[PDB]
């Protein structure tokens, strides 16, 4: 029974105690549906926490840390039960053990605890987990231990409400700079997911990432053979290019667009979608960045995805086309007109999603305004593909801005 | 986010 297990776990006979702790561990580590609540209610937590102190018996420490790791792998309530037992300070002490397995199990437990939430993460941070954790990174470390370390780093970087403290980001970025040159796929995926979480927390963290000097080694991963590495790298660089024009220009100066012909033609629709999202954030920039997209010969593929892509990729493609008008010259919009953007761009006006219809109407109106000399021919083009009927039906729409823009467009460029 | 250590 569990009662006997706890009582024996409190025994002064080392054999009885170790056997009890091992029985608990086995109860918590044999199946994917362990009995965590039963063990918590039994009162075993403080006993395991005490066992964490037994530096004389590395096996007892390892077994107790294993049990606590598996209790902390459940719901937030069970992880917080482990936290309330004062386990985190003793795990942080164990991080300095001379025994590799004990260190690794402490890292594992701390990773499960940090991943619960940002306040738990910040409690573990305030106690100084980051320096010991990152001190494990080395060539001599076993690859599985290093993967656990990188998983803990990822958990440290997730949650952006609040985001990790600035000092912690400054400590973690050099470790990521080191790890982004690793060959193991799992370490690369963890490193790049950590970078994606860090770059999704505002422009200041993006500038920190840029200053670390890691982007030149992040952009090449867009062409990695493993699709997980590609997805993570694309997320990270997309986040970066959601920033200012200068950060986007850093990304571009890393030769990023050269990687996108393979991303736009990728068989995975989600990769096409993320790539078109990146490109839409590129087209929302200055004239030279729009011209870089044009020179990379990516516009035809963007229009093809607008025409024949899944709805998400079509959303991002519509956003890219409409962003090009923000700062694009009339020459650069004429290039779009020559590439037959009007028909597939207008075919989106019937989608139920109101945001897409609004974006497409905005883009059409801006296109008609820019090309004053060719306004009539572009209106004829819009009418040949059945876009005029769509725009006129949109006069009966629910949203206010939608029918407002519809009436404005019809009056200005379809009456005259 | 969370990992259970299953006896390998």
């Amino acid at each position: 029974s569990l009662e006997a297990i706890v009582q024996n776990a409190s025994s002064d006979n080392q054999g009885i105690q170790l056997s009890a702790v091992q029985a608990a561990r086995k109860l918590l580590s044999s199946d994917r549906n362990p009995p965590i609540d039963d063990l918590i209610k039994s009162g075993i937590l403080p006993i395991l926490v005490h066992c964490l102190e037994r530096d004389d018996n590395p096996s007892l420490q390892f077994e107790a840390a294993w049990a606590l790791t598996n209790i902390a792998s459940g719901t937030s309530e069970q992880t917080q039960a482990v936290v309330q037992s004062n386990a985190v300070p003793l795990f942080l002490r164990l991080l300095h053990s001379p025994h590799q397995n004990v260190c690794e199990q402490a890292v594992w437990a701390l990773g499960n605890i940090i991943g619960d939430g940002p306040q738990c993460r910040d409690y573990v941070i305030s106690l100084g987990v980051v320096k010991p954790l990152l001190s494990f990174i080395s060539p001599s470390i076993p690859i599985t231990f290093l993967r656990n370390v990188t998983w803990v780093m990822v958990n440290l970087c997730r949650h952006k409400d609040p985001p990790p403290p600035m000092e912690t980001i400054q400590e973690i970025l050099p470790a990521l700079c080191v790890l982004i040159h690793h060959t193991d796929v799992n370490i690369l995926v963890d490193t790049v997911w950590a970078l994606s979480y860090l770059t999704d927390a505002g422009n200041e963290q993006i500038q920190m990432v840029i200053d670390s000097g890691i982007v030149p080694h992040l952009v090449p991963l867009l062409s990695h053979q493993e699709v997980k590495v590609q997805t993570a790298a694309l997320r990270a660089v997309g986040n970066i290019v959601t920033g200012t024009d200068e950060q986007t220009q850093v990304v571009l100066n890393c030769d990023a667009l050269s990687h996108f012909p393979a991303l736009l033609t990728h068989p995975k629709e989600k990769i096409n979608k993320e790539a078109v999202w990146f490109l839409s954030n590129i087209t929302a920039g200055n004239q030279q960045q729009v011209q870089a997209v044009i020179d990379a010969n990516l516009v035809p593929m963007i229009i093809h995805l607008l025409d024949k892509g899944d709805f998400g990729t079509q959303k991002e493609a519509a956003w890219a086309i409409s962003n090009l008008t923000i700062s694009g010259r009339k020459d650069q919009v004429a290039y779009l007109i020559q590439q037959n953007v009007i028909p597939p761009f207008c075919n989106l006006l019937t989608v139920k999603d109101a945001q897409v219809v609004q974006v497409v109407l905005d883009g059409l109106s801006n296109i008609l305004k820019m090309a004053e000399d060719e306004a009539e021919t572009i209106g004829n083009l819009i009418e040949e593909c059945g876009g005029l009927e769509k725009i006129e039906q949109l006069q009966n729409h629910e949203n206010e801005d939608i029918y407002k823009l519809a009436y404005e467009i019809i009056d200005q460029f379809f009456s005259s | 986010r969370k990992r259970q250590k299953l006896m390998p």
